[PDB]
């Protein structure tokens, strides 16, 4: 299909399901887009899937669009080294990848069975930014009947953390909205921190909204545990060494793609290394940051 | 210090040699006149034997108004090791080596000797195209160090502060 | 004079001169209480004090004006120590008291020159909300024709970070403004980082504006120089040993003095622990946080 298509396609997608998480309608996007292929050749997909990807990616900057495009493209890779014929190749691509999307359209709830045994009855949660995992997450500690304290920070500039208050209000669990610059005026009341992930780099470190970094950094501070919830496709093969590492396609939304007011165009992710992770609650499972690579390096080789 | 605690206890003494002036290897051969059991060892291996010292006693050239050091180049290696391991930094330095001068900046504070000691004039060409630096002194931050020993006795790097108040006007800080 | 004419002299003292501290001003106005006091006892005078510093912490919550009207009160005692006859203890307070009203309005321009010759030529100085005293040592930096970069967090939610890059800017000094979250992600950048005090406590710990303590940690955790200015007025006599043991007045504003929206009415000040701070500029020198103490144990006793 054309850009125009694949565009309206990707949005559409993800306007019938709020819930819906960028990747995984970039993933059933690109889906479709194999299926509606014309060409007859692996190396002709291949590049109309990195158009695809690209032109995603163009769409919605964010780092999960751009790991489930990777996903997808590992994931033809693997199809064509099985078969050399084309056209069961795509057939065994159509077939798979509607599993595909009918196993990681539960991620989820397996991440939320996962992880709710780990808050302990009367704890406080720190909160950082909206997350629909960490939100399923406390659903299902609310309806295991336990009772919970969570506080949510702001989340600057676009609020979200009020968004978060409301979901969890609707939840009817006791949450008080924070500022940013109070994070490490509160951690003395926080039992543990829960944070969602817009992608898991190799190291096991992760790539989340901006504020993420100074969190665990306090949390660390304070020995308390920090937790991240992601699934499995959020993984990327990144290895950023520092904050300006990061890709800059990242850090800057794409509508948006000195010395006097500047603002340096506030960047909207930022790098938390592995070691201020204590875990990980994957649709894999419960994972160390370690592990994290382990998947990267048995899917690729 | 080490030779009057030798009199009465039997200890073994490791030195770093201090390239490029290897002053460290009389240090040793001194040390090893009084019968101590001393080991010479070249400044690569600091962070390697650091595991197994338990104390760590340095000299210095002058003790900052914050309790910094300005000690021989390597120190701020030996001092972020011991950091590493906890293991306590005691600065043997008595008390006219206490200067009121701040380590704001003045770009005065290393001592840059002739870089024949690091890489020889015999190199030849390769001389043409490559900057060597031998700085003589480095900066110990007051963090690193855990006790300073003078005439007066004991005391932290949190008190130098009085000792420069009760030695130093405030208006000769500058000549 | 009355408590509504106290109050009024107060206001119209800090409105005269806006670059006057909230502390200088709070010391005036209790010098001009004593000079218009009528009764003819020690104890007497120090309960209408007590009394005035009391409105005076009403009418202005911050710590240094609790400061200030605690060294007037140890003022006016050390007074009282030495001489028995109340006139002439008077007449030495007055004279006493002008003579400090005049000592501590320079203390702006000692930790300046003091501070200026820290700042390396080149470097980055991060800073958190606005601070007079800041703004006058980047002054005499800028005056020592130093050429530098600022990066000033917004400081929500009165955002007092865009009125200093404001006025660093009217000093032609290239200024950034970032978000609160993003100090974690900018702290790589900064060679050191320079803040004000609301009030140096007793282990030589700053209670500043929401943010610093955050501030603080990202920079032990990089090893970030952190420096502090603060006058001497600014020293109180407290010890608090987390964020909760820092009392309550001086946490919520004058005006402003569950589990659902409640916010928890956002703390305006945080706690510092001396640990995380390399040097203090105070008007009597540069300092070691452990010195700060000692000016109070010889202060009283």
């Amino acid at each position: 299909m054309d850009d125009k298509e694949l565009i309206e396609y990707f949005k559409s997608q993800m306007k019938e399901d709020p819930d819906m998480a960028s990747a995984v309608a970039a993933i059933r996007t690109l889906l479709e887009f194999l299926k509606r292929d014309k060409g007859e050749t692996i190396q002709g997909l291949r590049a109309n899937l990195t158009s695809a990807i690209e032109t995603l990616c163009g769409v919605d900057s964010s780092v999960a669009v751009s790991s489930g495009g990777e996903l997808f493209l590992r994931f033809i890779s693997l199809a064509s080294l099985e078969y050399s014929d084309y056209s069961k190749c795509k057939k065994i691509m159509i077939e798979r990848g509607e599993l595909f999307l009918r196993r990681i359209s539960l991620s989820r709830n397996k991440i939320a069975d996962l992880c709710h045994t780990f808050i302990k009855d009367g704890a406080t949660i720190l909160t950082h930014a909206y997350s629909r995992v960490v939100l399923r997450v406390l659903e299902a500690a609310v309806a295991a009947k336990k009772r919970f304290s969570v506080y949510v920070t702001e989340s600057q500039p676009d609020l979200s953390g009020k968004k978060m208050a409301k979901a969890l209000c609707h939840l009817n669990v006791p949450v008080t909205v924070v500022l940013d610059a109070a994070v490490g005026y509160i951690m003395e009341k926080a039992d543990l921190v829960i944070v969602g992930a817009e992608g898991v780099v190799e190291n096991g470190g992760i790539i989340n909204k901006i504020g993420t970094n100074q969190m665990a950094v306090c949390a660390k501070a304070q020995n308390k545990p920090f937790y991240v919830v992601a699934e499995s496709f959020k993984f990327v093969r990144l290895f950023p060494l520092n904050q300006q590492d990061v890709p800059d396609k990242f850090k800057y939304k794409a509508d948006t793609l000195t010395g006097q007011d500047l603002k340096e165009e506030h960047p909207w992710v930022d790098y938390t290394a592995p070691s201020l992770i204590t875990l990980l609650f994957t649709d894999l499972g419960v994972l160390t940051p370690s592990a994290v690579s382990d998947e990267l390096i048995k899917l690729y080789l | 210090f080490l030779k009057e605690a030798a009199r009465k206890r039997k200890f073994h003494v490791i030195v770093a040699e201090c390239a490029p002036f290897c002053q460290g290897h009389e240090m040793a051969v001194n040390l090893s006149k009084a019968g101590i059991e001393t080991t010479v060892m070249t400044d690569a291996a600091i962070f390697a034997v650091m595991s197994r010292v338990n104390k760590v006693i340095i000299g210095t050239k002058t003790i900052l108004a914050n309790g910094a050091l300005r000690a021989v180049t390597g120190t701020h290696t030996l001092a972020l090791a011991a950091k590493h391991h906890s293991t306590p930094l005691i600065v043997c330095a008595p008390m006219f080596k206490l200067s009121p001068q701040f380590p704001n900046e003045e770009d005065s504070f290393h001592k840059f000797v002739a870089p024949e000691e690091v890489l020889p004039f015999t190199e030849g060409d390769i001389l043409e195209k490559v900057s060597v630096h031998c700085p003589v002194f480095d900066y110990v931050p007051p963090e690193l160090i855990t006790l300073f020993i003078s005439n007066i006795g004991g005391n932290a790097p949190s008190y130098i502060y009085r000792l420069m108040s009760e030695l130093y006007h405030p208006d000769d800080h500058v000549l």
